[PDB]
């Protein structure tokens, strides 16, 4: 599933992954487009950042939405 | 005993007899005097029930306790009228001041003190003329009232008569040997009084009684404020005086259609070049003798224009609007000096117009000139500050650029005008100091409004050099508001009010700009206010993560860019981390939080209120307080 999260200034990131799909590496696809590295996005999920896996079943499942991502760096 | 009081002093109040009687029946002499002459406090008004029946004018009332119940006339009360309070005035006072002439005859017929004076010495005649009864103000005279007694403002019967729409008082008050050339306390005379509110009747009386027109504390002769006021009918009253010679009456017919230029209530075209067209008429009559006017230099504010030294120059712009508006502030401002406390409100109202014509230039150089004029003067300018925040956000709201060093002058008042507010607050005891916090408060809204349109303007960098400095400047001033909000305070606050007229839809609070701008400036990040909040305690209070987080987000890492404790604690024991009410707003300050050892042994020993006094360092003991 296609994702519009928001950024720094109104952007949209495609992560590009399915419900079922964790947030581990579901911010890496979104970050590859935008063109931050996948341990360096800090995804707010409305309210909290992904952790560990962190199944997109835990963010309510919604399809696209808007995660404001936080550009938290030295997160490698 | 006291509760049968409040009757007995509502019996009077509202008109009733037969109850009031009957409440006072079989009552002895002790229960008589406490009952007549007990003050209540209702509506503001600290009265006795035979002051406040004369008041509401029930004269059977103060007929059955005067001529039965020998209830005394020297009683003093506090009342309320129409936005005035008159303390101690005797009930006979009252009943003149409320326009009951069936009152007034009862209270001297028992022998009411007929010159009493009130606290502001205040007569009962004085009152009967302010309400405009003649009757009253008749009976009172032939009474034994002394006419020539005034207030602490040195404002005779026959003065405040003059001011209020009342001829009939003021003709019986002159016919009654009454002086005409007593001046208040600021020099003014009744015929000052009758020019400023234009009084056609009046004013014709006092000429004829030998007026001798004479200037006021201000310098201003009467026959120029009538002029100044926008009264055409008043200023051909006194032309033919035969004592106003020339130069006066040139005086005269220039600002009075320079104030018709330049007003709401009285604007027309026609007047302001016709009364300017006589007066310089009159100039160019004698030829040899010619009475060349003493032009200012031009300001830069009126554009270059030098009035009128001729007439076919005034006749060239007989049909230019712009020019007759513009025109008229030149010669009224030369006129005047600009030292009138009234002299900006005409330039206030043609930039008002300028503005409303989506002309912005003028407008702004208008006002700018405007402030100028009433700061040198120390005049409570804060609404003023407020409509040049206004007329910005306007300017920026239809997309146009703003001059930078216009936004100084401005910027560069409002830091001088916050020193003044700031002593303002201090000097003044508590009378109204209240106010004067409100007016400091709404100047420091200003100021950051102002900011907040200098952070979307281009800002060269020169002029972006000039703003920070003003703004370095009234930061090193520490200009804190009641609560303890310093600016930063205010502009990380979603709470602090931004004004709805043409500004809420340009200056957003919490806005990330301008507190960036507050930290490259060098505003003290750890302030604490009342509630021993710092700037990063208000702004993760914000409520809205979602619909502005950036605005959320990259003011705070501007906030903790400088050094911004993140740990630091309130005055109620709340970490920042504590008042979160936001997950985005915690996890943002988590990613910023830092931490260090200085912080957990602090924190360490407060959770165990470890005595630290007079045995860790001076300056760690204000770290311990942090935390």
């Amino acid at each position: 599933m296609l994702i519009k999260v928001k950024t720094l200034t109104g952007k949209e990131i495609e992560i590009d992954i399915e419900p079922t799909d964790k947030v581990e590496r579901i911010k890496e696809r979104v970050e590859e487009k935008e063109g931050i590295p996948p341990q360096q996005q800090r995804l707010i999920y409305s309210g909290k950042q992904m952790n560990d896996e962190k199944t997109a079943a835990d963010y309510k499942i919604l399809g696209g939405s808007v995660l404001h991502l936080v550009l938290a760096l030295r997160g490698g | 005993m006291e509760g049968l009081a409040g009757y007995v002093y509502k019996a009077a109040s509202e008109g009733k007899v037969l109850t009031l009687a009957a409440l006072l029946l079989n009552r002895s002499e002790s229960d008589i005097r406490y009952l007549l002459g007990y003050v209540s406090q209702q509506g503001g008004q600290r009265s006795t029930p035979l002051i406040i029946a004369a008041r509401n004018g029930h004269a059977k009332v103060v007929r059955l306790l005067l001529e039965h119940y020998r209830v005394q006339t020297q009683q003093t009360g506090t009342v309320r009228f129409d936005g005035y309070v008159i303390d101690g005035a005797t009930a006979l006072w009252c009943a003149a001041g409320a326009g009951h002439f069936e009152v007034v005859k009862l209270l001297v017929s028992h022998g009411a003190n007929v010159n009493h004076t009130t606290v502001t010495n205040s007569t009962p005649l004085r009152a009967a003329c302010f309400d405009g009864r003649l009757d009253i103000v008749k009976y009172l005279v032939e009474n034994n009232a002394n006419i020539s007694i005034a207030n602490k403002y040195d404002n005779t019967c026959l003065m405040i008569a003059a001011y209020k729409g009342h001829t009939d008082v003021v003709r019986y008050l002159l016919e009654q040997r009454a002086d005409p050339n007593a001046k208040a306390h600021c020099g003014a005379t009744a015929l000052h009084f009758a020019a400023e509110a234009g009084h056609i009747d009046i004013v014709k009386e006092l000429i004829k009684w030998r007026a001798a027109i004479v200037v006021n504390g201000h310098g201003m002769t009467p026959l120029k404020v009538a002029a100044e006021s926008c009264k055409a009918d008043v200023v051909e009253l006194l032309l033919s005086h035969a004592d106003c010679d020339r130069r006066s009456r040139i005086e005269a017919l220039e600002l009075l259609g320079a104030s018709f230029a330049n007003d709401r209530e009285n604007y027309d075209i026609i007047k302001t070049y016709h009364y300017l067209y006589l007066a310089m008429l009159e100039r160019f009559q004698d030829g040899d003798n010619i009475l060349e006017k003493e032009v200012l230099p031009p300001i830069h504010a009126y554009g270059n224009r030098t009035e009128c030294r001729n007439p076919q120059e005034l006749e060239s712009i007989r049909q230019d609007r712009d020019a007759l508006h513009m025109e008229g502030l030149i010669v009224r401002e030369r006129i005047l000096g600009a030292d009138n406390i009234d002299v900006s409100h005409p330039i206030i109202y043609r930039g008002a117009v300028y503005a409303d014509n989506m002309e912005f230039e003028q407008c702004i150089k208008l006002w700018l000139h405007a402030l100028h004029l009433r700061q040198k003067g120390n005049r409570n300018t804060h609404k003023d500050l407020l409509r040049f925040a206004q007329v910005f956000s306007q300017m920026i709201h239809l997309n146009e650029t703003v001059k930078a060093p216009d936004i100084e002058c401005v910027l560069r008042c409002s830091v001088l005008e916050i020193e003044q507010s700031m002593n303002r607050v201090k000097n003044i005891s508590d009378a109204d100091v209240h106010n004067a916090m409100d007016n400091y408060e709404c100047n420091l809204y200003t100021f950051l409004y102002l900011v907040c349109i200098s952070t979307k303007t281009q800002c060269s960098e020169e002029d972006q050099c000039k703003i920070n400095k003003q703004i370095y400047n009234l930061i090193h001033l520490d200009p804190r508001t009641r609560e303890g909000f310093t600016l930063l305070h205010l502009a990380v606050n979603s709470n602090t009010p931004v004004d709805d007229f043409h500004t809420n839809d340009v200056c957003s609070f919490p806005n990330a700009l301008v507190t960036k701008l507050l930290l490259d400036c060098g505003a003290e990040v750890n302030a604490v206010d009342n509630e021993g909040n710092s700037a990063l305690h208000i702004i993760v209070q914000y409520n809205r993560p979602i619909s502005d987080f950036l605005t959320l987000h990259s003011i705070i890492i501007s906030l903790v860019e400088a050094g911004a404790h993140t740990d630091m604690t309130n005055k109620q024991n709340k970490t920042p981390l504590d008042k979160s009410t936001t997950g985005v707003s915690e996890i943002l300050l988590k990613t910023q939080m830092k931490m260090s050892l200085k912080c957990l042994a602090a924190r360490a020993v407060r959770a165990n209120d470890i005595n630290y006094q007079d045995q860790i360092p001076r300056t760690l003991e204000e770290f311990v307080g942090f935390h």
